[PDB]
Order: C-alpha cells, then sequence, then structure tokens
C-alpha cells in the first residue's frame, strides 16, 4: 500500500513524493536561486546557470562583465529571466543568441527600481507602483503623501489582481485594473504575505508567531500560534500554508493541527505551484501535494469504497479467478471504473499507473453495452502517455499544470533552448497538427535569422528537406518564413519560399509585396482563377506607372487580353494601347465601335481604310479594302446626285439610293448606277418593282415589261395593295 | 441524391438567402437598388408582394442612367428608406459605371456562388472607406422547367455573348471567363447535393478546359476518405450504387441548330420575342411560372401545330368543372391567338416559306446557281428582316462545308449593297467564327457537309422541335448511351448496342472525319467503379441516375425539349436516366446575330 505516511490534518490526506533529482549539492543551493516550472537559475560567481529539475545545463548566461548591479532575478510566466538592475530591467529572449532586451525607466534620473515581483514593480525613493505591460513601465498607481512604509523588501506580494502592500500599521491593497487603495485592516503589525493563485491572503508577525491566512478582511480562517519562526512561508497550491523549520516542513491546517514531513536533508527553497509545494533540498526535490478523493479511497488502509475493491478484485485475478468475479457483482461497478481512471493520472510511478489502468480496464467491460463511452479510458491513457514523455525530456508536469498551460506552453518552454526535435516528437505523440506547424515555422524562422553567411543554394534545401518529412497543412505559414527571409535581406529565396505555399491567395499576395511582380503575374495564370488575376492587375495599376503596366502586359500577357476586357468601357485607353502595341487589325474595330456607338461611320470610315493598308499580311484584308474602295466610289457619286438633282443622298446605301431614283424617275442615272457599280440584271427588276408598287398604281411596268421569269411581276402586284389591274399580267405569262 | 437533387429546393433556398441577408443590414424601411441585368433574376425567385413582407424594402430602383437626377430624388428617399445596392460582377469584373459615378454626386449586395470549402472590390476604395460588403450566396435555380437550370453567365451587363463577343480581339479572355464561371456554378450544385461525379464526357476543345478545371477544383477539395463517407452515409438509394454523368458540350459542336427556325410552343415565343433572365416577354407579360401555371407545363414543349387544337380540350374540360384556372385557359388561348395571326401576316407570312426552304438546304437540294434568286426574293419580294437572311446565309455555308468563290463574294457583295457598309464587318466576324466561310486557340468547328451528317446520324428521318430535323446535339448525347442510331447508318464496328454508362469507344474515328480531329471527344474517367465506387456501394448495400448535361454557350429551346424526348426514348429501351440540363443562357438565331459584329 502506498499509504506509508499519507498524513491527515482533519479529514483529507497529505502525501510527499520525489520529483526529479538535483546535481548541485554545493554553494549553488545557498547561492540565490529562482524557479518557475521546469528550470532553476542559480548565480555561481559571475556565471548564472539555469538547471532543469533533472540536473541538465540547458542555458548559461555569463554576466557580460557586470555593467549594472544585479540584485534579483525571477521568471514571470514563460521561463524568461527577468534580471532586475538598480537602473533598469533586462528580460532575456534567447540563450544561444543571447538577446537581452533591456527595458529602461522613462526617467532614470531621480528614482530607481526597489523591487520586482510578477510584473508590478515598486520604486525606491518615491514608492510608486508600476507594471510591466510590455517594453515599458505602464504606470498603475500614483504617489501621494504618506503612501506606505514597507519595513523591508519582504513586506509585499502580488499574483495577478491584488497588489497587497504591507504598511507598518495598516495593510493596504491595490488592484491592477484600476490602481486604487482598498485598506483592509486599520491595525496590523504583520511582516509577510504570500497571496496565492486563487487569492487566499496570508500574513505573519514574527514577534508572536501568528500565521493568519484569510480570504477577505473582517474574517479569520486560521490563527495557529506556531512556536519557532519559520524560514519560508510558502503556499500548498490553493489550500494550506507550510513552513520550513530546519529540515521540518509542516503543512498547517484548520483548527490548530499540522502534519510534519521530516526530510533527510536541509530545506533551501519552496515554489508554490498550482496544486503543489515543490520543496528543494541539496540532493533531490520533493512535492507536498494533496491527496485527491480518488486516491484517498482506492489506496486508503482498510478501505471499502467501490474504487478500492475493484483494485482488490484485479489483484485476485491471478490465482483466484473464480473467486474474483463475485466481488465485482457486490458493489457499484461504475464508481470503481472511474475512480481507477481518475487516480491513475495523478500517480507518477509508471508501475502503479500500469496496474491502475489494468484494474479499470478489467472492470470496464463488465458493464452494459452502452453503459459509458470508452473515450474516458483512451483519453486517460493518452494524457498519461504524454505526462510520462515530458519526464524523459526533463519537464515534470502534473495533470493540473499540463491543462493550466496547454501543449503550447510546453512547446514554448522548449523552443527557448533550441530543442526543436523534441518538440517534433511531443507534437506527434499528442497526435496534434496545429502545434506541429508552430514548431516548424519557429525552426525555419531561427535558421534564416541565424547563419547569415550560409549560401542560398544549400539553405533552400534545408527548409525544403525538413518540410517534406513533416506532413501537415494550414499551419506551416511559409509567408511568415518568407517575411523572415525578407527581413534578413536574403530576398533571393524569399520568392523561392513564396513559391512553395499551398494557398494560392497567400502565394500571390506575398510575391506581389516582394516586388517580384513579373513572376507574381505569370504564376497567377497557372491557377487560372481569372477572378484573382484581375484583382492583382487593378492593385498592380495602383502603384506602377501608365507605361510600365503596358511594358509588363506586352511581354508576359501577350495572348491573354484579360486586362483589356476589364476596361472595355474606356475606348480611350484601348485606342493608344493598340497602336503602341502595333496591332492594326484589332485597332480598326475599336475605331469601328465608336462609329456604331455614336451612329456615324463615315467620320471614321476612311481612317479604317488607312489601318487595313498597313498590314497587307492577309487575304481577307484585300477583300475588305475592295468593299471599302467600292464604297468610296459610292460615296463620292452621292454628291454628284446632290449636285444635279437637289436631293439629299448622305448616309444612303446603293440599294436605297437607286430606289430614290426610281421614285423620282430617271433613265440613264439608274442605268449609270447599274453598269458602273456592277449591279446584276435580276436585282434591278425587284428593286424598282418593289418601289413602283408603292408608287400608287404606277402602271409603267407594261412600258417596263419590254429575267425574273415574268412570274414575280404578278406577286408584287398580287400580294400587295395592287390586287386590281393584275389581269394584264395574267395573260402576259 | 434523389431526395436531394430536387431543383425546387434551389429556388426557395436562394429566396431565403436574400431575405435573411436583407434584414440584418437594417430594420427601417429600405430602397433596393437593383442592377438591370439582374432584375429579372430576382423577379423569378420572388415577387414584389412577397419581398415587402419579410423584408423592409418598399421600392426597387435600376442602375440605369436615369438614376442620376432620380438619385437625388432617391437621396431624399434615402433619408426615409435605406439604400442597398445590388450588383453582379462575376462575369463583368467591373462595377456598373452609373453606380460609382452617382456616389460622388449625391451598402452594396454582390451576388456570389455558394461557398465550396470554407463553409475586385478595390475599385471602390477610391471613393471612400467604411464600405459594407454582404455577400449573397446563389445557386442555379430552375426557371423554365424542373430539370433545366440556367446560370445566366453567357451575358454581362452590356449584353454581349461571352461565347461570341462583339469585340473579336477579346475572345481569348471573354471566352475563358465564362468557363471559369461554369466551374464555380457547377461546384455550387455538386457540393450542395453532396454528389460524387462518375465518368465524364466532353465534346469540343473548350469543353475539356471546363472538365479539367472542375477536376482540379474537386481533387484539391475531397480525398478518398472524404469520398467513401459521402456516398455511403447519404443513403445512395441502396439500389445500384454511384453514377453521375457530366456530359459537357459547347455551342460550336452544333452551330446549325441555332440557325434553324424553332417550332416548339416555347420556341416560337422565344423566336419572335426575346425571353430575358426571368423568362418573361416584355411586350405582353404574364406569370410564366411552371409552378403556378399548370397549363404552361403541359404545353411549353409541344409542337405549335398542336397547341391550338389541344387548347380546345383544355377549354371544354373546365366547362364540366377554378377561377384561377379560368384566366389561364384564355391567357394561353390569347397567346396562341396573338402568335398565330403574326405568323401569316408579318413578312407577308413567309413563316412557311422559310420552313420549307430550310429543308432544301438540309438535304443539299439547293444547287449552286439557285442562291441568286432565293436570297434576292426573300429580301425584296417578301420584305423579310435582315437577321432572317443573315441567319439563312450562315446556314448555307455550314450545310455545305463552304461556299464556292463565285457565290461567296456574290453574297458578301449583295449584303453590302442591300444593308450598307456595316455588313462588311458583320460578315467578317461570321467568317472567323466559321459560320459563313469559303473554300479559301483553334476551337472546334464543323468541317463536313450536312449531307453526310444527315446520312450518318439520321438527323433527317421525333422531329417536332424544328422543321423536321433532329438537332445534332441530341444525336451526340444519344450515341453514348445508345448506338442504335449508328448501327443502321454507320455500323460493322459498334462495340455494343446499349450501355448504362457513357462510352466513347470506337467513335473517335468518326469525329476525326467530322470536326477535323480525333481527340475532340475524351472520356476522362473519375473514381473507377468497383475499385472505389462499388466497394463503397456494396458497403452500405449490405452493412435514378442523374446525368447532368452542361451546355457551354447556351441551349436553344428546341434542344431542351429534344432531351426530354431523348430521356423518354432511353427509358423504354432499358437505360433509365434523368437528364438535368445545366446551361448558361438561352441562345437563338436572333441572339447570335445581335452579338456577332
Amino acid at each position: 500500500n502506498p499509504s506509508f505516511d499519507w498524513e491527515r490534518l482533519k479529514d483529507v490526506f497529505y502525501r510527499s513524493r520525489a520529483i526529479g533529482e538535483l546535481k548541485w549539492p554545493t554553494q549553488y543551493e545557498e547561492f540565490k536561486c529562482a524557479l518557475s516550472l521546469t528550470v532553476i537559475a542559480v548565480e555561481i560567481q559571475d556565471f548564472i546557470q539555469v538547471y532543469n529539475y533533472f540536473g541538465q545545463l540547458l542555458g548559461k548566461i555569463n554576466l557580460q562583465r557586470i555593467h549594472e548591479d544585479i540584485i534579483k532575478f525571477e521568471f514571470d510566466k514563460d521561463e524568461k529571466l527577468i534580471l532586475v538592475t538598480k537602473s533598469s530591467i533586462k528580460i532575456v529572449k534567447g540563450w544561444s543568441p543571447l538577446t537581452i532586451e533591456s527595458v529602461p525607466l522613462q526617467d532614470p534620473t531621480i528614482d530607481t527600481i526597489w523591487d520586482y515581483h510578477n510584473g508590478i514593480m515598486l520604486l525606491a525613493k518615491s514608492r510608486d507602483i508600476y507594471k510591466l505591460n510590455g517594453n515599458e513601465w505602464e504606470l498603475l498607481y500614483e504617489n501621494k503623501d504618506k503612501k506606505y512604509n514597507l519595513l523591508t523588501k519582504n513586506h509585499w506580494s502580488c499574483n495577478d489582481d491584488s497588489i497587497i502592500l504591507l504598511d507598518v500599521d495598516h495593510v493596504y491593497q491595490v488592484s491592477t485594473s484600476n490602481g486604487a487603495l482598498l485598506k483592509l485592516i486599520t491595525d496590523s503589525s504583520w511582516h509577510k504575505v504570500t497571496i496565492s493563485s486563487r487569492g487566499f491572503i496570508c500574513l505573519y508577525n514574527m514577534k508572536d508567531n501568528k500565521l493568519q491566512i484569510f480570504r477577505d478582511p473582517a474574517r479569520i480562517l486560521m490563527e495557529h500560534n506556531l512556536d519557532s519562526t519559520p524560514d519560508d512561508i510558502c503556499w500548498c497550491g490553493n489550500d494550506t500554508v507550510a513552513c520550513s523549520f530546519e529540515d521540518e516542513i509542516k503543512l498547517y491546517g484548520p483548527d490548530g493541527l499540522y502534519v510534519t514531513f521530516w526530510y533527510p536533508f536541509t530545506v533551501t527553497n519552496l515554489r508554490a505551484e498550482v496544486d503543489g509545494l515543490k520543496v528543494i533540498t541539496t540532493e533531490k526535490i520533493y512535492f507536498l501535494s494533496r491527496v485527491q478523493p480518488q486516491t484517498s479511497n482506492i489506496f486508503r488502509i482498510g478501505s471499502t469504497e467501490p474504487g478500492a475493491m475493484l483494485v482488490d478484485s484485479f489483484s485476485l485475478l491471478e490465482d483466484h479467478a473464480p473467486k474474483a468475479i463475485e466481488i465485482l457483482k457486490n458493489f457499484v461497478l461504475e464508481k470503481g471504473v472511474l475512480d481507477c481512471i481518475a487516480a491513475a493520472i495523478d500517480e507518477f510511478e509508471p508501475k502503479l499507473q500500469k496496474m491502475l489502468l489494468n484494474a479499470a480496464s478489467y472492470g470496464k467491460a463488465s458493464l452494459q453495452y452502452k453503459s459509458f463511452d470508452a473515450s474516458i479510458f483512451v483519453n486517460a491513457c493518452n494524457t498519461i502517455k504524454l505526462l510520462n514523455c515530458f519526464r524523459s525530456f526533463g519537464i515534470f508536469l502534473t495533470v493540473e499544470e499540463y491543462r493550466c498551460i496547454s501543449l503550447k506552453g510546453v512547446i514554448d518552454r522548449l523552443l527557448k533552448y533550441h530543442r526543436y526535435y523534441e518538440c517534433i516528437q511531443i507534437c506527434k505523440l499528442a497526435n496534434e497538427r496545429f502545434l506541429l506547424g508552430y514548431v516548424f515555422t519557429e525552426w525555419a524562422k531561427d535558421k534564416i535569422k541565424g547563419s547569415p553567411d550560409m549560401e542560398d543554394d544549400e539553405l533552400l534545401d534545408k527548409i525544403k528537406s525538413r518540410l517534406s518529412v513533416i506532413d501537415m497543412t494550414d499551419t506551416l505559414q511559409m509567408v511568415a518564413v518568407a517575411k523572415v527571409a525578407y527581413l534578413e535581406g536574403r530576398f533571393q529565396l524569399s520568392r523561392n519560399l513564396a513559391l512553395l505555399e499551398k494557398n494560392e491567395e497567400a502565394r500571390i499576395e506575398q510575391l506581389y509585396n516582394l516586388d517580384d511582380d513579373s513572376i507574381a503575374l505569370k504564376e497567377c495564370i497557372k491557377v487560372q482563377n481569372y477572378s484573382l488575376t484581375i484583382s492583382l492587375l487593378i492593385a498592380l495599376s495602383k502603384k506602377l506607372t501608365n507605361s510600365q503596366l503596358t511594358k509588363l502586359l506586352i511581354i508576359d500577357m501577350f495572348n491573354n487580353p484579360l486586362y483589356l476586357y476589364y476596361m472595355r468601357m474606356d475606348k480611350a485607353y484601348l485606342y493608344d494601347f493598340y497602336r503602341q502595341t502595333d496591332r492594326f487589325i484589332d485597332l480598326a474595330h475599336v475605331l469601328l465601335q465608336q462609329g456604331k456607338e455614336q451612329q456615324s461611320l463615315h467620320s471614321f470610315l476612311p481612317q479604317i481604310k488607312d489601318l487595313y493598308s498597313q498590314v497587307q499580311n492577309s487575304e481577307v484584308v484585300n477583300n475588305t479594302i475592295e468593299q471599302l474602295q467600292r464604297q468610296e466610289k459610292l460615296w463620292i457619286y452621292q454628291e454628284s446626285l446632290g449636285k444635279r438633282f437637289a436631293i439629299s443622298f448622305t448616309n444612303m446605301t446603293l440599294d436605297q439610293t437607286l430606289s430614290k431614283l426610281i421614285e423620282t424617275g430617271q433613265d440613264k442615272q439608274v442605268k449609270e448606277i447599274v453598269k458602273k457599280f456592277k449591279i446584276s440584271e435580276k436585282k434591278l427588276y425587284h428593286l424598282k418593282c418593289k418601289t413602283l408598287v408603292e408608287a400608287k398604281k404606277f402602271d409603267e411596268l407594261l412600258q417596263f415589261a419590254q429575267p425574273i421569269g415574268y412570274m414575280p411581276f404578278y406577286t408584287y402586284l398580287k400580294s400587295r395593295g395592287h390586287m386590281d389591274k393584275a389581269s394584264p399580267y395574267v395573260n402576259m405569262i | 441524391m434523389n431526395r436531394f437533387w430536387n431543383t425546387k429546393k434551389f429556388s426557395l433556398t436562394n429566396a431565403d438567402g436574400l431575405c435573411a441577408t436583407l434584414n440584418e443590414i437594417s430594420q427601417n424601411d429600405e430602397v433596393l437598388v437593383v442592377q438591370p441585368s439582374v432584375l429579372p433574376v430576382l423577379n423569378s425567385l420572388l415577387t414584389f408582394q412577397d419581398l415587402t413582407q419579410s423584408t423592409p424594402v418598399r421600392k426597387i430602383t435600376l442602375l440605369d442612367d436615369q438614376l442620376s437626377d432620380d438619385l437625388p430624388s432617391a437621396l431624399g428617399s434615402v433619408p426615409q428608406m435605406d439604400l442597398i445596392f445590388l450588383i453582379d460582377v462575376r462575369t463583368s469584373l467591373r462595377l456598373p459605371p452609373q453606380l460609382l459615378d452617382a456616389a460622388q454626386k449625391h451598402h452594396i449586395i454582390y451576388c456570389r456562388w455558394k461557398p465550396s470549402f470554407q463553409n475586385i472590390e478595390s475599385q471602390l476604395k477610391e471613393l471612400s472607406n467604411e464600405y459594407t460588403l454582404y455577400p449573397w450566396d446563389l445557386l442555379p435555380f430552375p426557371q423554365i422547367d424542373e430539370n433545366v437550370l440556367l446560370t445566366h453567365s453567357l451575358y454581362n451587363m452590356e449584353n454581349v455573348n461571352m461565347y461570341y463577343p462583339n469585340l473579336r480581339s477579346l475572345q481569348s479572355a471573354t471566352e475563358s471567363i465564362l468557363v471559369d464561371d461554369m466551374v464555380n456554378s457547377l461546384q455550387s450544385l455538386i457540393f450542395e447535393t453532396n454528389s460524387i461525379i462518375t465518368n465524364v464526357v466532353s465534346i469540343g476543345n473548350l469543353s475539356k478546359r471546363c472538365s479539367h478545371l472542375l477536376k482540379k477544383r474537386i481533387d484539391e477539395h475531397q480525398t478518398e476518405n472524404d469520398l467513401f463517407i459521402k456516398g455511403t452515409l447519404y443513403g445512395e438509394r441502396t439500389n445500384c450504387g454511384l453514377e453521375m454523368d457530366l456530359i459537357i458540350l459547347e455551342r460550336n459542336t452544333d452551330p446549325i441548330t441555332p440557325l434553324l427556325t424553332q417550332l416548339t410552343y416555347a420556341g416560337i415565343l422565344d423566336d419572335l420575342y426575346e425571353f430575358n433572365s426571368g423568362i418573361k416577354i416584355k411586350e405582353k407579360d404574364m406569370n410564366f411560372n411552371y409552378k403556378e401555371d399548370k397549363i404552361w407545363n403541359d404545353l411549353k414543349f409541344l409542337n405549335f401545330g398542336s397547341i391550338g387544337p389541344q387548347l380546345n380540350k383544355l377549354a371544354k374540360e373546365l366547362q364540366t368543372q377554378l377561377q384561377q384556372r379560368q384566366a389561364f385557359l384564355k391567357n394561353h388561348t390569347t397567346l396562341s391567338s396573338d402568335v398565330l395571326k403574326v405568323v401569316e401576316t408579318e413578312e407577308y407570312g413567309s413563316f412557311n416559306k422559310i420552313l420549307e426552304l430550310e429543308l432544301e438546304i438540309l438535304m443539299g437540294n439547293t444547287l449552286n446557281n439557285d442562291i441568286e434568286d432565293i436570297i434576292l426574293e426573300l429580301q425584296y419580294q417578301y420584305e423579310v428582316d435582315q437577321k432572317k437572311i443573315l441567319r439563312l446565309i450562315c446556314l448555307l455555308s455550314l450545310c455545305k462545308n463552304s461556299l464556292r468563290e463565285k457565290d461567296y463574294e456574290y453574297l458578301r457583295t449583295f449584303m453590302i449593297d442591300s444593308w450598307g457598309i456595316e455588313k462588311c464587318f458583320q460578315l467578317e466576324s461570321l467568317a472567323e467564327l466559321g459560320f459563313f466561310t469559303s473554300k479559301t486557340s483553334k476551337s472546334t468547328r464543323l468541317q463536313k457537309e450536312y449531307r453526310y451528317i444527315s446520312q450518318w446520324f439520321n438527323t433527317v428521318p421525333a422531329t417536332f422541335a424544328y422543321s423536321g430535323v433532329v438537332p445534332l446535339t441530341m444525336r451526340l448525347v444519344q450515341m453514348l448511351y445508345d448506338r442504335s442510331i449508328l448501327f443502321h447508318n454507320y455500323s460493322s464496328q459498334q462495340p455494343f448496342i446499349l450501355s448504362r454508362e457513357p462510352r466513347v469507344s470506337q467513335t473517335e474515328d468518326l469525329i476525326e472525319q467530322l470536326y477535323g480531329d480525333s481527340h475532340a471527344i475524351e472520356e476522362s474517367i473519375w473514381v473507377p467503379g468497383t475499385i472505389t465506387k462499388k466497394i463503397n456501394a456494396s458497403i452500405k448495400s449490405n452493412n435514378e441516375d442523374i446525368a447532368l448535361v452542361v451546355f457551354l454557350g447556351g441551349v436553344t429551346m428546341g434542344e431542351i425539349a429534344i432531351m426530354k424526348h431523348l430521356q423518354k426514348i432511353l427509358g423504354k429501351k432499358g437505360i433509365n436516366k434523368r437528364f438535368i440540363i445545366i446551361a448558361d443562357g438561352l441562345i437563338n438565331g436572333t441572339r447570335i446575330m445581335n452579338s456577332i459584329s
């Protein structure tokens, strides 16, 4: 039974375990140190060393001589060292390419930084309250007369909302979002505070030991008058408060009782995690967790819960198999299945994890067909599989923390120290794909931002080679990789990197913004999305010149008149374009369309005749000019009729102008038209016959009858308003 | 698919889309500003009374030039009721000039095909910021029949046939925009019904580009796992399996049929008067809705010689029997009264003159020297319109593969004399398109005398759609599922007789002599039967066939009724198929000539 100690305060059990193992066992433990979740930073002379919990030296920030006094250093949320100087604050953004981003005070000439703790900062001379909201000191609280009297640097704290600051006589308070005083208690002689993640405020007196944890003023939740002053009044997650007397940590609890966890070695530092109280010794690291109800029932001595007897039933399957099926029937085999699953995730040792999941899977199938979904079991196995993979890489995370910060938090904490391959396996092990993209693009970002002298030819292979192995989509985001290449100035592969995107819109947009517009236009033809290409051209015309557009269009868009169709309404642009492009047949129709649009073809007609005379590289062109040369004789001859007959003839066809001569009545001019213009014998008859039958009983056809076969003379008379007098043509046939 | 390829749902879904989007813009009164080229589309989905009920819009305006001084009048109405523009830039790539111009002198809804996987505007950036873009998802809804879907992609705001643009230099990009629009529209139908496209057949060079682009935009979306789930989960009718024909044809494959005189009741009405996007005649109008007018459904594809006599039966049937039906019987009688009288009087009749004359070319009876008197008599003796000759002249060239040089320059010269110099550019565009040529991206064109076609495909024996001539488009579709047409005139090598699936085997040689190339027809199969289809089919089987016929470039109303006859004749012979005629607009002889210039 693992319940060797499992001490209780009043009703809940408390356990101590072993987390990792340290490899200092020297002055390093005594030397200043800090913890966030995986790493510990100790200052060894002028050599700040960051060790994970398993004694692996990940990074090493040698002090750049000194250049500024280094009083303290912590980690805020992402394991970024926040070295604080008397003059300014220098966060850390890289470990191989050490790129400390110094954040200075706006006015570093009067005051100076006095303390820094999880963002909110406090000046020295005028005790102001600032906040690190980025690369600046975003002010939160303004000074006043008699603001506060912190006896020593250890008189304040803050986690995310409350900035409780311990005055000499009162206990003031500030909130980040507003920055206002919320005085709690008028009388106070308190000397410490360890506000937790949830907000449970602690206190201490150190004159008479009076640990007085609260949740809000006007209320006391515990008042144990402990005996000896402690060393580190840490927090046990969100529940209880511990101490550190020599090698004696005591998890205090309600109603004046405590549980003692003796340790072989001394106690150096205590980190209050979300659900634990990680305790550092010189040799190894401990974890004063709290026993959940699931494990408090399964593994309790002399237990009777459905969770416990399922484990007993499994332990009897080996030799008493016919004697272990009856135990299942006795109890409710629904709490037992879930208790084992929810307690296997908590346990750290792989041996108990495999037995507990065996116990649940043994009783899991003794339920109804659809009693409960098995996804609870598979999810539990996947969660346990991941939390045991992180242990191989030095990151120890409980179930609570791995869900408080998602897989991105673990990937972020590993990308800092350039462990990209490990992040690849973790993303694959979690069966995730979005994080797989975020891992790769960061690697490609750093390689481009890294080796500057590496030539383009080999470099392009490196990104391509690693991309091929990884199978993923919609998260590679090569445009981010292209931008990084653009920033570094290696724009040669920037197109090349742009050309390897599966999103057509992003590939074209990036190529356009890279100003390789000639290549961008050509590639858009391949996609054949004419909606997209016409959108690029109108955007391309916004910044290029009028002539430069034409130079690009002729060379690359020769046989693709898409942009012209976009401006078919603007005959002005198409006119000068076609002559400059040296297209003459095409230019004629634009001239033609103006004639039909404005209802005047003569005003353009000789000009069209000019254009067909500048190509000569066809056979239909010789036919069209002939129908134009013959039209010239038709037009010039029309003024001849207007100069001797005083009749308008403009804009009249040969067919219409001959009919007019028959209405008035001529002899040779109608015959002059026929022989000069090569008018057939047949067409002359019908044209006047149609005209004559409209001339109100002309009767001249008998005088005209002297090659239509003599038949249609009847029909014009018969089938029109001349039914009468048809008899003469009846016998004429 | 059977319960999902219900075209009536498409019309109601699109109506719900506009109403849902309209309300969220504003709740006070609104004035809709509707582009003229899209107005008949809205009135097909919903009427004025319906629109004002679920939406606050009370007045609809047009983007014509009249909305410039009226815009100021609308500007006063803008304070009373919000202005929401409605534009369509899918096939124009450019906003209506009046809309942008009116913005600088005194909310836009832009149509868009339904999104495929997720579920142009920089022009107005010059005007001002804070512009609001609310897309209107659209699907091709039935307008003339249950099985006929139009996308209205053939025409843009200028009303230029995208397949035959008037500006001849732009046919390399005007044509290719239409194909890109067809694929987007087809994706809208494919993903909405969750259909899986089986073997595909395409005829014509342009058709291949539509199939390949569709395959690229479908392959990039779905995978084999994504294919197994869709077919098995979605019922699949558990009868036979998966089958989705995608016969794709283009107009140039059969250019003779648009040049013929239509005879179906909805063809003559389309021949004399121009239907628009909403299938409503402008000069005399009624609700040409197949859903409402129950009589319109039973008469819209009969031969016009039968509409008259069959209306006596419908009229006397109500005698023994309604008020809504009472107006319907007289309305179609008046339409059959107005149309019939126009037949024998306009152009001195000539409706029977043209019909019997067309046959004299379709069997090669009209000899070379007779062209002089036949063309001349029509223009002068009968006073027939210019288009009715220019359409007939184009028929002469196509049904003899060319014209002799003696007559080719004769007809060209004669057309110039009778109708001015403008015809030397109308007759020039015809020659380039192959409609009127001579002996002297390389799209497909007919290259054979119609004597051979009439002999082979038995186009001149079911001949009710036109003047006693089956369209060659029906024969091309029929020769896939049914080789009985060939087996009596072009036989001794037919692989089979009746095939459920469309087959192109042993017919590539026929096209080589016909269109001048053997590679015009290709059947690039998709997910290959028992390898992926029957494995999915038999999976859900233990543990009819929609045959989309895409018409690139427009379908004449005589080729719509001839598929319904084709669908029926296939049903009795064993190959039971349902034909959904996806197209891009209505095309006639008069529509072509107004677009060729």
